[PDB]
Order: structure tokens, then C-alpha cells, then sequence
């Protein structure tokens, strides 16, 4: 016995955070108020037949939260474990850092803290936010550096709602997205992607849904940590931990934001049409245009390559299939990482939702690796940071908040030399 | 939670004021009384931002009535809807003064300014948070003018972090209403570009011209114009009012227009806005509005953005389609219209989605840009100011009421660097 | 038990002291003739304060009733609730000091003395215990002024342990209804600066004004003073006559408002006042009244507290909310009106609450403060006193009931030393 | 077989009185008339199965026991026990101390005394009242000195309501506040804390009741007075008495002033979602907020903690919670008080009430120490009074009950001396 803590700030990460505990209270058979010991990695036993998600939801607006307490959930939630903001930052990432994100940390890490103090056994941390989101940048931000201090050496896992190279909500999302990145570059354990236009694409093609919504999105999100988390909370042939996925994809501090990808996205009549084997899925996986980030994985090298299957799925099988993926040359590796490969098998299926998108399959494989590509993302962004911030654009915000332009350039060349550290 | 409080200046402010608040008692369900029958929870949810909690299960607008004259005011009372504001938000003068900005701005606004700033604040202290400000009034008008530029200083001098926008109507070039109209905006200006944190630009020929044409009217009035206001109204502020899967509100969009702090004029949008025999035959699909974004014809500021260069773009849509379409849609925008926009502000279209549509459309949408065509109209200002000032022409009106020449020099020279530093950015 | 004995001097006084009467009735579930129909164990437990065991299970008001002329004696009698009293408490003179305080304090008062003492003894000795008094009359006027000085000194000679407060009704200053009257304002302060523990300074032309504006009515009367009046009236008095969590009598708020036996002059406070078309629409709950507590325009003895400062404030509440919330209010109080506020008296707010609200209201407020703005009316009648006492005008009518020169030297000097004690605390 | 004397002075001890009476007879089942041997530690067994209390109601007002002996319980007590005032102080110290007090301070002396008499287990006195009230403060005062004249060394508990920083019924409360406390120190064997503002911000935060009563104050008073008496009303592990109790915390007579702090308050419906364990609930309870004090008592240094479990707490787990809230930093000692823990177990839960705020739990622990953040409220409470008598102000109040200032003096220096003590 063991336990992680998630969090959960700004409109995305509430909205993400909520799908993940619908995942892990509908896999567990929880109903909306928490009845009916693997399920304590995720819930606390007090009192009879209860559990509670041991997680905090915060944003510095009340929207989100309002609308988390509103649904047939809220004998589920705590209500101390929901924070309502009264500012939100507005796609401000120095608002949410220091005007309202300052004065409202110390609750949360507060009672976070707490939530270490019952979990002796805490494996580590689970972050969502979004880098366009202001609060999602600069609050998430600022905790992610109050864990580090307050935790030390204790695994962190980071899930940031990266805006893609065409979709932005707001257009100061450079700044928001480079200034959270040169602060919690060196704190930053591990960070994914999420891209938007990727999820829809994918979800237009695949599942063949012409007019999705965000319920899609969120558990994109959630099988996807559910894939994560299926070790820690089912037992399996080789079980991971939090602490090798950051072992293996982090022989450098510099480098540690590898892409995620799942297998496959499959609707119920197209199940019918299709059944899985391991060589094919892993090998529709691996195609870029499966991947849900809009970088052509080809352009670059790649780093490891971690395979998480869950279900009735054969070792032999697993190997015999990776062995023909590494033969094709269309899969390409660095030199001095010959070996890079972690295989994690679990006996759970993959769990399914009463009217969602996927369908309901026994067996499913989650796609972990850091390719060179993002790279690419990276310096179109510092590309656009350049070009938008040479007039010095929407600077004045940033002023109001009360810093000078410094720090802006400063963190610019920070990650002008993460791009060219590949 | 997040309540604005709406305060009208002028005859025309006091009209646009009330149209909107009629068109919010459609969008929530309230009736003409303030009772509430919306069929859905979603209208009831956060009618808190623009009303109040009202005994007996009713609600009133969260609404300031200024005038100098109870002329309007006895209209707009007795008009439409006018039982569902307390007789105390009706405070008027009693002199006038006369389309003249320095007399709305001291000699009766002396007397006036206690009473506004009694009110707002009444209205501020009531209310949970005040998220911010709308403002509307006529920069033609000189008394109308006055009220705005006291109202934004006072708000300015007391709620200094709070933002806000101004819905200010700026006189139309090509008709001279008022002898003394430019005096009034390059006060109004003057007053603008330091206590107004952003401020939409509505020219009368514009709309006046898409009444006639885009929506095939052949007598145009008052009443449409109000009602296109009412739609630009809903369309900024059903984000906040609504919940969407995009979330935003008004300080998302000062964030996302404001680059400096006297660069903050913008020019509303909204559409599709289409006649009986159109809407039955054209596309009810989002190309049939991206090809309307971008367009001199359904056009709000009577300034051509294709002239000069568009800052950035921000785009507000209520419906039912997926958002993907609306990013490759913005994308193509930016392919095609490279030349109109520009270079060194890459993906400057703000994107943001509130779900629910306004009541009798599936789908509007809100054209919220910034282009330096503004430009044109400014420096037409400036050039028109010179022309009558040079020859010191209507100024004892001014003069008798506490004026001085180097202030309207100090005016001008606002207005000039502003135009400057505009044409810089182009 | 905590007996209080109402007299009450003028017309004005006797009006006011009745319609009080009929509030309370109301109040304590009294109808007009005496019999008790309240529906409430609260109203009937302490009955005892203001009414006396009456048989047949009846009750009548321990009222006192003094006037020198039978006028206004028969139409209170005659009047609602006029029966309530017997014809004992009614007693009166016949010739009228017109409006003069030498006649009615020396030669009219010589023979209403024995049965004003021998009313209120036998009130006093009747009763288990009396708490205090409470005396209400006009400054303005002559006799009642002459009443409420002998009166007080009387009390003070035979009960001088038994503390009390006087509702005297200073003349307004904008209107001089008697030319005699700043003599009679000037004895009637004199003496009370030395017979009475604590006064409450009422002015007409406040009321009149919060009557007209506060209350929005195009026709003020007597008749609506006296309402607000006795919500006064209510408001101190429900502490002790009602169950409390805070429980409060006039000697809490005697000992939290008296720092200097001569500084014992405050003005009294209520809330909330509004109409039937606002109070529909306004929000009933504390903010609102905190918004209400602290203003010039529902202000009561017309000198404004923001010229000043604020010796100290009290609140009474009655009705249905938790404390801390009013605890939270009255920090913000002095967070925001600190300026306005003495620096010396940290948390100078008295917080109390009546559990029972007024029949009617869910809530009312009654605000008890005290501030140096009662200098400025002090001052503005010390030197009238100065200016029409140089010219030695309307001398005779005094000099002719037994009066001197140097007597009214000291009482000018007395509020001279006075005012200079309000302005060094300031 | 032993007693205790508990006292009741003004509207809050009568109140608080009351509602420990109503605590101890439903604990015991005893009905309101009084029938259904640790029970006799506050009831005698005289007749047939009959239970009076052992206290003494007496008030400068009549009203709070006009209220009382026109409820329910009105058989439960004597008449004779109930004294009724005809003249209340008013919040003036000098009046309740002097004018009213000395006259009524005899009957009630003389009849406590036969409470003795008939108790010759006697092991202390409780005495429940308020600085804020002028009988409270006086009349407590006056018959304190006369417990310590009349009985020597004889225990004495005693729990004021200190009018909090922001506060006050009364403006005058420094005045009564600084004379109590000047008259009574050298006598009060140990004196508590009471701040309604905590309580009523810890009743709408931990137990979320947006619009709590005096009742909740009522038994927030009862179960803290319960859970100190539970050692002497039922046996446990290792029983605590109250000699002890002054024994740990006044190794000087100057300090004698800790503060009291219960744990959980939890509701039903929060119950539900919260079981109690050791570890979490003392650290729960050490925590600033969680103390119904207004003093943060990280600011000064810890005087000694003790700790009274009840019920089904194992002293294993209670001696492992202890250590390691002791090994973290947030808890800091005074270098000559290394080992300063008492902890006192007994097997009796914590007994609830119909219709309460608080839920029926088997377990519970009482929150036990003097911090030297109550210097901060007396140095306040210092600067407030010579603010406020700086120009001498209601001064004449006390002068008319016939003493001049000196005595108002020197009070204040030794108030000061106390405070500088530290
Ligand atoms: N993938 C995904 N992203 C979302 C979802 N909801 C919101 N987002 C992200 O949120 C961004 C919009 O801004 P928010 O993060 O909501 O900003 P906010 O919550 O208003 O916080 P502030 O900007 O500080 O006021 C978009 O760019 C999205 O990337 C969702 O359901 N799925
Ligand atoms: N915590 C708590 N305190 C109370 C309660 N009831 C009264 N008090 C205290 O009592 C104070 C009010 O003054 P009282 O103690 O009642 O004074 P009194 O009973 O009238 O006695 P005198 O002042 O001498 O006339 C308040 O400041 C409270 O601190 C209660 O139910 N709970
Ligand atoms: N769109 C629109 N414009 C209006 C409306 N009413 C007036 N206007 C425009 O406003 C301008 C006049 O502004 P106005 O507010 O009437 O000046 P004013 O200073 O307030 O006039 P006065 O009160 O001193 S007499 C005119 O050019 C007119 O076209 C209206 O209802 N809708
Ligand atoms: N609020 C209020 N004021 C009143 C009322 N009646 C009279 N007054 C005020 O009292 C003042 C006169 O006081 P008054 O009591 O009539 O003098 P008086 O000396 O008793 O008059 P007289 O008996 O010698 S003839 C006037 O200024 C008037 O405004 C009343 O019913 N309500």
C-alpha cells in the first residue's frame, strides 16, 4: 500500500481532473456518492463503504469549480477539496503567478501536505493544466516549484494542455507558454503533449465522429492516464513505477517532455471491423498521423521507446513484435541509446464508459517515447515569441503586474538553448 | 458573482442601454416585469452579472440612468420594459448642455458627478464582485461626452485595477450633426487614451449603410441600430454570462487586444446578418460567416481595415460545431489575408466558443478586431480641428465655461502622437 | 421589572410620545383599547416595562403627559389609541408660556411642578423597579424646553443614580419657526449640560429631507416623523424588552457612549428606509445596511459627521443572521471610513442584537454614533446667541419673568467651554 | 469516591453551566426530572434514584436564570442552586466587584462550602464565566479569592470567555478585562481560552454551518469541559487528574494561561466522509486554524502538550503520532522544556447530543497546550487599554463605585510585567 495525488488547476485542468476521477470511479464501480484494495492508490477508506478522490481543484475562477459542484458527483467530491478564485488571471501568466496566484498557494499546499501526511505510501504527483490558460500556466507553475521545496527528490508527473502551432485561444499564449517553461524547466520531472487539432483530427478519422466535443478530449485524457496508472493500480507480469519512467527518459535533465499516444481509438461498429493484434496496433501507433501531436515524429531521431500493454496480451508476442518494429528503417534511434526499450504488461483491460466514443476492448497498448520532433514545436514557437514580441506587443500587461522586460528575453534564450541542446 | 454595473449617457446611450437590457430579458427569460420564465437553467444560472437579488422571485437590471434632461428619461420609463428598473437608478438634470462638452463636464456636471459616483458605488458595494464596467454614450453629443470622460476619470481615480469597456458612438464623418461635435471627441479623446482601459469604435454610416444594404432595408431607424447593438452587447458578453466550452471573459479580451496602453480602440463585428428570402436560401455553415469576418461591406467603424493592417482578431461563436473546423477556418483567414494582416503577429486570431446561441439564431458571431484603419479617422479628426481651430471659431461657448487654449493644444498633441505612434505601428 | 417612565412636553412631544404608544400596541401585540392579542410569548413577557398590571387582563401605557394648554391634550385623547390611557396621566396648564422658556420653566411651571413630581413618583413608586426615564420634547418650542429642564433637574435631585436619556428636538437651523427660540435652546442645553446623563439630538430639517428624498414622498408630515421616530423609539428600547443573544439595555449603551459626563450628545440612527418599489428590488441583507449605516443622506441631526470625526458608534440589529458576519461588516466599517474614524478608539463599534424583529420587518437597524459634527451646530447657535443677544432684542418677555444678564453670560460660556472641549477632541 | 464543584457566573457561565449540566445528565441518562457510580462525581445520591447537580447559578440579572428555571429541566435542579441579581453590572468590573457583589457574595460562599461538606472527595472547583460581563468579571474575581482564602490549596479550574481582538460586547471590556485579570492572577491556578470569533469561524469552515447559535458555543464549551473531566468521570489506560494538570503547566506561577482546542469537529454528513486516525487528527489539530484561539502559536515558542484521548485509542499509535508530529519543524519547544507530554487515555467515547453539530464518534482527542502566542492578545489587549485610557475615558464609571485611577494603574504595569515576562 500506496497512493498519488492529483492536481488539477485552471478550466482544462478541472475539466480533466473531473474525467480522470469519472475513469477511476467507473472502473472501480463507484457510484456518484463513493460506495459499491488496489482502489487506495487513488481513494481513502473512512468510516463504511466510502472513498473520496484524494485531489485538489483550484482555478482563479469560479466557473469551472461551480460547475464541478453542480453534477450528481458532489457526494463523491469532498467540498473542502474544491478552491473557487475570484480573478482569474485571463490568459495572464504573470496574473495568475503573482497577483492572485501568491496569496492563495498556501491553502493548497497546505492541505496537499495533508494529503501526503495520510498517504505515507505517495508514489508521487499528478499535474494537469494548460500552458494557454493563465492560471493553468502561472499557478501550476508556482506550485510545481512549491512541491519541488517542500518535497525534494519526490516523483512529479506533469500534464500541460500545450496550445497546438494553428489553435490558440488567446494570442498571448507565447508569452504564457515560454515564461511557465523557462520557470519549471528545471523542476519539471516529466511533461506530455496535448494537442487539440491532433485529438479532433484523429477523432474525425478514426473514430469518424464529424462533430465531437470536449467530452472526447477528456478522456483522451483520461485513458491515457488511465494506461499511465494501470500498473500502480493493477497488478501485471512487469509492473513500472512513477520513478523509471522518469529513470529511463531522463539520462539528461534537460530533456525530459516525451509525447504520448494511445491504441487505438476505435468506435463500436468499427470494432466490429477490427479486432486487435499486437504487430498491428503497435505498428498504427507508431505512424505518425496516429500520434496525437502535430509533429512528425520522421523529421528527427528518437529517444526510448516505452510500451505500456494492458490486458491478455503475450509477452512472446510483445517482443516478437517490437524486434520487427526496430528491423523497418522507417523507426530510426540515436547512437549512443541502442537499447532504449521498457515493456509494461497488465492483466487489467481497458475500461470503457456507457456512451462514449472508444469501445469496449480487452486488450489496448499506450505509446510513451520522445522523439525529436517536438523540437520542431518548440522552435516555432520561439519563432513566434520572436516575431510578436519584437514590437513588443502586449508587454504592457505583464508590466502592470510589475516586472520589466528581462526576464521575457532571458527566458527566451533559455529556450533558444533547450532547442539547440538537441 | 463577476457583476457589472451599466451606466447610459445621453439620449442615444439611455436608448442603446435600454434596448439591450430588453434584449437580456430574452436571452435570460425574464419578462417585461422582471419576472423570470426561461425553459432552461443555463439562462437562470448566472442572471447575477447584470441583475439583482430582487424580493418576491423577481430581478432588476444592474443599470445607471444618467441625463441632463428627464426628456429621454420619461420615454425610456414609459417605453417598453420600463418597470423593471427601481426609480431610483433615473437621476437628471434639469439645464442641458447643449451637445457642449465642457458644459456637461463642469458647469452641470458639477452638480451631477456626486450623484453618478453615489450610485455607482451603491451599486459596486451591493454586488459580490464587480468584475467591471460598460459604458455607453455618444461622442458627437457634448454632454454625453462630458459624462463618460467624468465617469471614466472617477472610476479611474477610484477602481484603478478593475477594467473595463466603452461603448462610446463617435459622429460620422460625412454628416455635421453638432458645429461643435469635434470639440467634443477630441475631449472625449483626450480623456480616453487615459482613463479608459479599451474602448470600442461605433460610427453611425457604417451601421447606417448595412441596414440599408446587407440587411435590404429601405428605411433604416433608430431601432435597428439599437438592435445590432443589443447583438454586439450579447455577443462580448455571453461568454461570461453563458457557459462554454471555450470559457472567456472581458479580461480575456483586454488581454488579447490591448498591445499598449493608448493602442486600445476597436472596431466591434457581428454576423450573419441576412433578410427573410436570404436566411431561408443561404448557408447556415460557418464558411458563410468567415467569408463575413473579413469584409468592408458588413463593416462597423467607417474606416476600410484592407488600407491599413489588422493588429489581431478575436472571435466569439454560439452554436453547435466542433472546433477543429474553426481553427483550419482562421488558418485560411491568415493565408488569404496575409497582406491585410500582419506580419509579426503570428496566429492573431483569438478563438473562443460560448455554447449557448442567442434566442433566434442557431448561430452568431462577434467580429472583435483591431486594424490601424482608425487611423484615417483620427488624423481626419486632427486635420478637421486644425481647420476650425485655426480660425478660433465657436470657442467663447467653451471659453465662458472655464476653458484655455493650451489645453485644446495639449489635446491635439494627444491625438497626434497617438496617430503617430499608429502609423508607426502600420 | 427595569420600569421606564415616558413623559413627554409640547405638542410635538405628546405627539410623538403617542404614536410611540400605538407602535408599541403594535409591537406587543396591544390593540387600541388595552387588551393583549399577540400571538407570541415574546411580546407579552415584558409587557411590564412600558405597561402596569391593569385588571380584566388589560394593560395601559406608563405614560406621563404635560402640556400647558389643552389643545393637543384633546386630540390625542380623541385620537387612535386614545382610550389606552387613563384621564389621570393627562394633566395640563391654561394659560401657555408661548413658546418661552422663562414662563414655562418659572411662572407657568411653578404650578405644573407638584403634579409632574407627584405623577412620576407615583409611576416610580407603583413599579417593582424603575430602570430610567425617557423624556421627549422640542428645544424649539419654550415651554417644552422649560418642562424638560425642570424635569431633568428634578429627576436629577430625587434619583440621581437612575440614568436616562432625552429625545429633545432641536430647531432647525435653516428655518426660524420662533425668534425666542435660540433663548430656549440656549437654557434647555445649559441645563441638560448638568441634568441629564445622556441626550439624543434630533433636527427637523434632516428628517424632512430623508422624508423626501430617502423615502421618496412628494408630501412629508408630522406623521411620518413621528413613524420614524418610533422605530427609534423600537430600536433602543427592543434590547430590553425583547430576548437577545447580545442582550442590551440603555445603561450598556449610556456606558458605551458617555466618556466625559459633558460629552454625552448623539444622534440617533435608522435602516433600512426604503419604498415599496425598491425594496421589491433591493437586496434585503447586511451589506445593504452597511451601505445605509454610514451616509449624510439618511443622516439624522443635520451637521455631517464626515466634516468631524466619530466618537463612537452602536449598532442594535434585530432579526435572522450570524454575528461574525456583522463583526466582518463593522472591520470593513473601519477599514474603509478610518479617515472618518477616531484613531484613538480602536474598535469602537458597539455590537449588539435584539433577536425579535419589528412587526413588519424582518430587520431594522438602528445606528447609535456619536461624532464632532455637533459642534458645528453648537458653534452656528452660540454665535447667533452672540448676535441677537448684542442687540438686546426680545429681552423683555425674559427680563419680565424674573430673568438677569450674567445668568445667560454663563450659559454662553458654558456652551462656549463646551464646544471648545468638542473641538480639542477633534 | 470523589466530587467536583462547578460555578456559573453571569449570562455565559449560566449558559455554559447549562449546557455542561445538559452534557453530563445525557451522558449518564439522567431525565429532566433526574432519574433513569461515576455519576457521583457531580451528582448525589440521596432518596431513590435521584441526581442533583453540584453547582451554584448566580447572576447580577435574573433573566438568564428565569430562563433556565422555566425549561425542561427545571425538576433536574434544585431551586435552591439558582440565585437571581436584581442589579447587573453592566460590563463594569467594579460594580459586580464591589455594589452588588459583596452583599450576595455570602450565600453563595456559605452554601458552596456545605457542597464541600457533603463531598469530602472534593478534588477542585469549575468555575465558567465571562471577562466581558462586569458580573462575570467582578463577582468571578471576588468569589475566586474567597475559594482561595476559604480552602487554601485547594484546585481551581476556571474558564473565561475572553472577549476577542475584534470582539467586544462592550467598549469597556479592557477596563474589566485588565482588572480581572490583575485581581485574579495570583489566585487563578490556570485559566482557558474562549475567542467566539474562532469558534464561529471553525462552526461555518469545519463543521459548514453558514448560520450557527450560541448552542454550538454551548457544547463547543461542553465537550471541551467532557473531554477534560472524562478522566475523573470514567477510568482509562492512564487517568489524569486535575492537580496534575496545574503540576505540567505552571512550573512558575506568573504563566498559568493555556489554551484548549478539541478535535474533530465534523458533522454527520462530513463524518461520513472522514474516520478518525490518530495521526491525522492531532495533526489536524495542531494546526493554527483548527484552534479555537485567534493566535497563531507558531509566532512564540510551546510551553508542553498534553494530549486526552478517549476511547478506542491505542497508546502504541498514540506514542508513534506524537514522535513524528514532534520530529517536524512547524512544532518548536523551549530549550528547557525538552519533555513536557502528558497524555491521558481513557475508554469512554465522546458522547453527542440529538439534533447537535457534532457527530457520535467512538473516538476523540482533546488539544492540550500554552503557547506563547497568548502574549500577543494580552500586549494587544495592553496597547488597547492605554490607547483608550490614555484619555481617560468611562473611567468615571468606576470612579462613582469610589475608587480614583491608581489601582487602573498599576494594574496596567502588572498586566505589563506578565506580558514581559515571557
Ligand atoms: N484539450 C482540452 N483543452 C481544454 C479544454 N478546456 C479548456 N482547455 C484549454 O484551455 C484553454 C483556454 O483557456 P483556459 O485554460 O480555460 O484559461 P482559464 O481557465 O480561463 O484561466 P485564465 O486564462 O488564467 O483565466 C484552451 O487553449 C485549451 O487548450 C478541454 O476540455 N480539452
Ligand atoms: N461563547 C459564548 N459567550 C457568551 C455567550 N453568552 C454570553 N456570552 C458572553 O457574554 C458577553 C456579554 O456580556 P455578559 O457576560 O452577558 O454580561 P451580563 O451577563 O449582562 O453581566 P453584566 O455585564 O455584569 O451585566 C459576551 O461578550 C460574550 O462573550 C454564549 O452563549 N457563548
Ligand atoms: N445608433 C443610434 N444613434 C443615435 C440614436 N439617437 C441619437 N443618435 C445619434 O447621436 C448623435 C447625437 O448624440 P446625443 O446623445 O443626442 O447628443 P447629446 O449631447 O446627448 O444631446 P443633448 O442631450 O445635449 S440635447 C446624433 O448624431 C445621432 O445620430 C439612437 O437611438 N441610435
Ligand atoms: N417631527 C415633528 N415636529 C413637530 C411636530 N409638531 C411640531 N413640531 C415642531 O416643533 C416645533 C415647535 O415646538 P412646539 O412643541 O410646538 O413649541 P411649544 O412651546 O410647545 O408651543 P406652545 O405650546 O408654547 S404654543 C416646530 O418647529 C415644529 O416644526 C410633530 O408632530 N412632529
Amino acid at each position: 500500500m500506496r497512493e498519488c495525488i492529483s492536481i488539477h488547476v485552471g478550466q482544462a485542468g478541472v475539466q480533466i481532473g473531473n474525467a480522470c476521477w469519472e475513469l477511476y470511479c467507473l472502473e472501480h464501480g463507484i457510484q456518484p456518492d463513493g460506495q459499491m484494495d488496489s482502489f487506495n492508490t487513488f481513494f481513502s477508506e473512512t468510516g463504511a463503504g466510502k472513498h473520496v478522490p484524494r485531489a485538489v481543484f483550484v482555478d482563479l475562477e469560479p466557473t469551472v469549480v461551480d460547475e464541478v459542484r453542480t453534477g450528481t458527483y458532489r457526494q463523491l467530491f469532498h467540498p473542502e477539496q474544491l478552491i473557487t478564485g475570484k480573478e482569474d488571471a485571463a490568459n495572464n501568466y504573470a496574473r495568475g503567478h503573482y497577483t492572485i496566484g501568491k496569496e492563495i498557494v498556501d491553502l493548497v499546499l497546505d492541505r496537499i501536505r495533508k494529503l501526503a501526511d495520510q498517504c505515507t505510501g505517495l508514489q508521487g504527483f499528478l499535474i494537469f493544466h494548460s500552458f494557454g490558460g493563465g492560471t493553468g500556466s502561472g499557478f501550476t507553475s508556482l506550485l510545481m516549484e512549491r512541491l519541488s521545496v517542500d518535497y525534494g527528490k519526490k516523483s512529479k508527473l506533469e500534464f500541460a494542455i500545450y496550445p497546438a502551432p494553428q489553435v490558440s485561444t488567446a494570442v498571448v499564449e507565447p508569452y504564457n507558454s515560454i515564461l511557465t517553461t523557462h520557470t519549471t524547466l528545471e523542476h519539471s520531472d516529466c511533461a506530455f503533449m496535448v494537442d487539440n487539432e491532433a485529438i479532433y483530427d484523429i477523432c474525425r478519422r478514426n473514430l469518424d465522429i464529424e462533430r465531437p466535443t470536449y467530452t472526447n478530449l477528456n478522456r483522451l485524457i483520461g485513458q491515457i492516464v488511465s494506461s499511465i496508472t494501470a500498473s500502480l493500480r493493477f497488478d501485471g507480469a512487469l509492473n513500472v513505477d512513477l520513478t523509471e519512467f522518469q529513470t529511463n527518459l531522463v539520462p539528461y535533465p534537460r530533456i525530459h517532455f516525451p509525447l504520448v499516444t494511445y491504441a487505438p481509438v476505435i468506435s463500436a461498429e468499427k470494432a466490429y471491423h477490427e479486432q486487435l493484434s499486437v504487430a498491428e496496433i503497435t505498428n498504427a501507433c507508431f505512424e505518425p498521423a496516429n500520434q496525437m501531436v502535430k509533429c512528425d515524429p520522421r523529421h528527427g531521431k528518437y529517444m526510448a521507446c516505452c510500451m505500456l500493454y494492458r490486458g491478455d496480451v503475450v509477452p512472446k508476442d510483445v517482443n516478437a513484435a517490437i524486434a520487427t518494429i526496430k528491423t523497418k528503417r522507417t523507426i530510426q534511434f540515436v547512437d549512443w541509446c541502442p537499447t532504449g526499450f521498457k515493456v509494461g504488461i497488465n492483466y487489467q483491460p481497458p475500461t470503457v464508459v456507457p456512451g462514449g466514443d472508444l469501445a469496449k476492448v480487452q486488450r489496448a497498448v499506450c505509446m510513451l517515447s520522445n522523439t525529436t520532433a517536438i523540437a520542431e514545436a518548440w522552435a516555432r514557437l520561439d519563432h513566434k515569441f520572436d516575431l510578436m514580441y519584437a514590437k513588443r506587443a502586449f508587454v504592457h500587461w505583464y508590466v502592470g503586474e510589475g516586472m520589466e522586460e528581462g526576464e521575457f528575453s532571458e527566458a527566451r534564450e533559455d529556450l533558444a538553448a533547450l532547442e539547440k541542446d538537441y | 458573482m463577476r457583476e457589472i454595473v451599466h451606466i447610459q449617457a445621453g439620449q442615444c446611450g439611455n436608448q442603446i442601454g435600454a434596448k439591450f437590457w430588453e434584449i437580456i430579458s430574452d436571452e435570460h427569460g425574464i419578462d417585461a416585469t422582471g419576472a423570470y420564465h426561461g425553459d432552461s437553467d443555463l439562462q437562470l444560472e448566472r442572471i447575477n452579472v447584470y441583475y439583482n437579488e430582487a424580493s418576491g422571485g423577481k430581478y432588476v437590471p444592474r443599470a445607471v440612468l444618467v441625463d441632463l434632461e428627464p426628456g429621454t428619461m420619461d420615454s425610456v420609463r414609459s417605453g417598453p420594459f420600463g418597470q423593471i428598473f427601481r426609480p431610483d437608478n433615473f437621476v437628471f438634470g434639469q439645464s442641458g448642455a447643449g451637445n457642449n462638452w465642457a458644459k456637461g463636464h463642469y458647469t452641470e456636471g458639477a452638480e451631477l458627478v456626486d450623484s453618478v459616483l453615489d450610485v455607482v458605488r451603491k451599486e459596486a458595494e451591493s454586488c459580490d464582485c464587480l468584475q467591471g464596467f460598460q459604458l455607453t454614450h455618444s461622442l458627437g453629443g457634448g454632454t454625453g461626452s462630458g459624462m463618460g470622460t467624468l465617469l471614466i476619470s472617477k472610476i479611474r481615480e477610484e477602481y484603478p485595477d478593475r477594467i473595463m469597456n466603452t461603448y462610446s458612438v463617435v459622429p460620422s464623418p460625412k454628416v455635421s450633426d453638432t458645429v461643435v461635435e469635434p470639440y467634443n471627441a477630441t475631449l472625449s479623446v483626450h480623456q480616453l487614451v487615459e482613463n479608459t482601459d479599451e474602448t470600442y469604435c461605433i460610427d453611425n454610416e457604417a451601421l447606417y449603410d448595412i441596414c440599408f444594404r446587407t440587411l435590404k432595408l429601405t428605411t433604416p431607424t433608430y431601432g435597428d441600430l439599437n438592435h445590432l447593438v443589443s447583438l454586439t452587447m450579447s455577443g462580448v458578453t455571453t461568454c461570461l454570462r453563458f457557459p462554454g466550452q471555450l470559457n472567456a471573459d472581458l479580461r480575456k479580451l483586454a488581454v488579447n487586444m490591448v498591445p499598449f496602453p493608448r493602442l486600445h480602440f476597436f472596431m466591434p463585428g457581428f454576423a450573419p446578418l441576412t433578410s427573410r428570402g436570404s436566411q431561408q436560401y443561404r448557408a447556415l455553415t460557418v464558411p458563410e460567416l468567415t467569408q463575413q469576418m473579413f469584409d468592408a461591406k458588413n463593416m462597423m467603424a467607417a474606416c476600410d481595415p484592407r488600407h491599413g493592417r489588422y493588429l489581431t482578431v478575436a472571435a466569439i461563436f454560439r452554436g453547435r460545431m466542433s472546433m477543429k473546423e474553426v481553427d483550419e477556418q482562421m488558418l485560411n483567414i491568415q493565408n488569404k489575408n496575409s497582406s491585410y494582416f500582419v506580419e509579426w503577429i503570428p496566429n492573431n486570431v483569438k478563438t473562443a466558443v460560448c455554447d449557448i446561441p442567442p434566442r433566434g439564431l442557431k448561430m452568431s458571431a462577434t467580429f472583435i478586431g483591431n486594424s490601424t484603419a482608425i487611423q484615417e479617422l483620427f488624423k481626419r479628426i486632427s486635420e478637421q480641428f486644425t481647420a476650425m481651430f485655426r480660425r478660433k471659431a465657436f470657442l467663447h461657448w467653451y471659453t465662458g465655461e472655464g476653458m484655455d487654449e493650451m489645453e485644446f493644444t495639449e489635446a491635439e498633441s494627444n491625438m497626434n502622437d497617438l496617430v503617430s505612434e499608429y502609423q508607426q505601428y502600420q
